[PDB]
């Protein structure tokens, strides 16, 4: 059970590494600092869609 | 004779006013082109993909 726990902890640290390091040109996505960002899709101002990354 | 000479000056003055109105419009042609570029940049900058750097 301890031997299995070793790979559980290695994989759990793997999830936290994915969350903290995944980025789009340095803009971290999966660690929760992205929050909600609005993407302007339209020829006039005020037409944007809210993307939420958790 | 006085009206004919005066009318010749009148065409000269009408042409000069056309010259000033033409030059002013030509300059405002580039003012429109610059403002349109500023509008494209603003729309590009309103996206949430950009971080502060861009």
């Amino acid at each position: 059970r301890v031997a299995i726990q070793e790979e559980i902890t290695a994989l759990n640290d793997e999830l936290n590494r994915i969350a903290e390091t995944t980025s789009f040109g340095g803009n971290k996505l999966l660690n929760g600092t992205f929050s909600t960002k609005s993407f302007q899709i339209g020829a006039d101002n005020g037409e944007a869609v809210m993307l939420t990354l958790k | 004779n006085v009206q004919s000479r005066g009318l010749d000056v009148a065409v000269r003055n009408a042409n000069d006013g056309i010259s000033i109105a033409q030059t002013a419009e030509g300059a405002m042609n580039e003012t429109t082109n610059i403002l349109q570029r500023m509008r494209d940049l603003s729309l590009q900058s309103a996206n949430g993909s950009n971080s502060k750097s861009e």
